[PDB]
């Protein structure tokens, strides 16, 4: 829908075409220490064993079952969570970490929302916000 | 206890720990808006 | 179409009333164009009011003044409207609330529909619309309600 100022996230998101040619189609999530879960590519599959690199290019032999499928940036920095498709671990992990940092503490993960405590008197709780929100649509 | 700062090792673990994954797997269709049907019917009426 | 001797008197009376001045001048504000026409008997939306406003002003007081020479070409235009409403549109409409075929309406559910969508009423006007008496937990009915509205 249509955006507001910083109460919502940057919900007038774009669809930057750069990201599109990536949906083709053998990229996966590898475990890292630095960020946690990152992006890898299947280069060659030895049947049950795989040779999957990473963002850092180091080529590694892996076992099939670890390979979590990539969940496209079609769900990057939106309000709710709902639409995130391939629901394995890292697909969620990345998305919330960058939500908190992007100043949006609270987030819709359905009704049972997620908040990552800011610890700071953020100027959101002012009666400007509490003037608009009177049984609002 | 620091404002704005985040750690990855901690958050890594915590998102795995608060059943957040499975939590989004159901609460992706789970309605966060919920009111009364009598009202919404009466309030929309002559749109059609 | 043009105004009859009876209609000209109706327009003159209301307009002369609207002239509120210690020294008089014979003008109406564009804002007051609302309730004028209403007292004249024509039932318009604020959309209908602003539609015949010389100035693209919206609601405020202290923009433009209109003479009777200007006001009449307003009235003469307004008379054309056909869709004013009946009773039976409202009966069909208000029946939609039902769940068990009772035609009965709870107080909270009834106040909310008045406030929310449209030109809208306020909290205050709801307090006026319902001030009793002596029915708890806490129902009105659709038939008697509408007929009192039309009755005035």
């Amino acid at each position: 829908g249509a955006a507001a100022p910083y109460l919502r996230k940057s919900e007038k998101e774009r669809l930057e075409a750069q990201t599109r040619p990536f949906d083709l189609k053998k990229d996966v999530f590898v475990p890292d220490d630095k960020q946690e879960f990152v992006k890898a590519k299947i280069v060659s599959r030895e049947g049950g064993k795989v040779t999957a690199e990473t963002e850092y290019g180091k080529t590694v032999t892996v076992k099939e079952d670890q390979v979590m499928q990539q969940n496209p940036p079609k769900f990057d920095k939106i309000e709710d969570m709902a639409m995130l498709t391939f629901l394995h671990e890292p697909a969620v992990l990345y998305n919330l970490k960058d939500r908190y940092g992007s100043w949006m503490i609270y987030t819709y993960s359905g009704l049972f929302c997620v908040t990552v405590n800011p610890y700071k008197w953020l100027p959101v709780y002012t009666p400007e916000v509490v003037a608009a929100y009177r049984g609002k649509k | 206890k620091s404002p704005g700062v985040m750690d990855n090792p901690l958050v890594m673990h915590q998102l795995r720990c608060n059943g957040v994954l499975e939590g989004i797997r159901i609460c992706r269709k789970g309605f966060p808006n919920r009111i009364l049907y009598g009202d919404f019917r009466q309030r929309y009426r002559i749109l059609n | 179409i043009e105004f009859t001797p009876e209609q000209i008197e109706e327009f003159k009376e209301a307009f002369m009333l609207f002239d509120r001045t210690p020294k008089c001048e014979m003008k109406i504000t564009y804002g007051q164009c609302g309730d004028v026409l209403r007292a004249l008997g024509q039932n318009p939306t604020q959309a209908e009011v602003l539609r015949v406003l010389g100035k693209p002003r919206q609601e405020e007081l202290n923009t433009k003044m209109m003479d009777f020479e200007t006001f009449l070409p307003m009235l003469q235009h307004i008379s054309k409207n056909k869709d004013t409403g009946t009773y039976e549109d409202f009966v069909e409409g208000l029946r939609v609330f039902d769940k068990e075929g009772n035609g009965t309406v709870m107080g909270a559910e009834l106040r909310h529909v008045l406030a929310t969508l449209g030109e809208r009423l306020t909290e205050d006007e709801v307090e006026k619309l319902m001030a009793g008496q002596e029915d708890s937990n806490g129902c009105i009915n659709y038939e008697a309600f509408v007929k009192h509205i039309m009755s005035s």
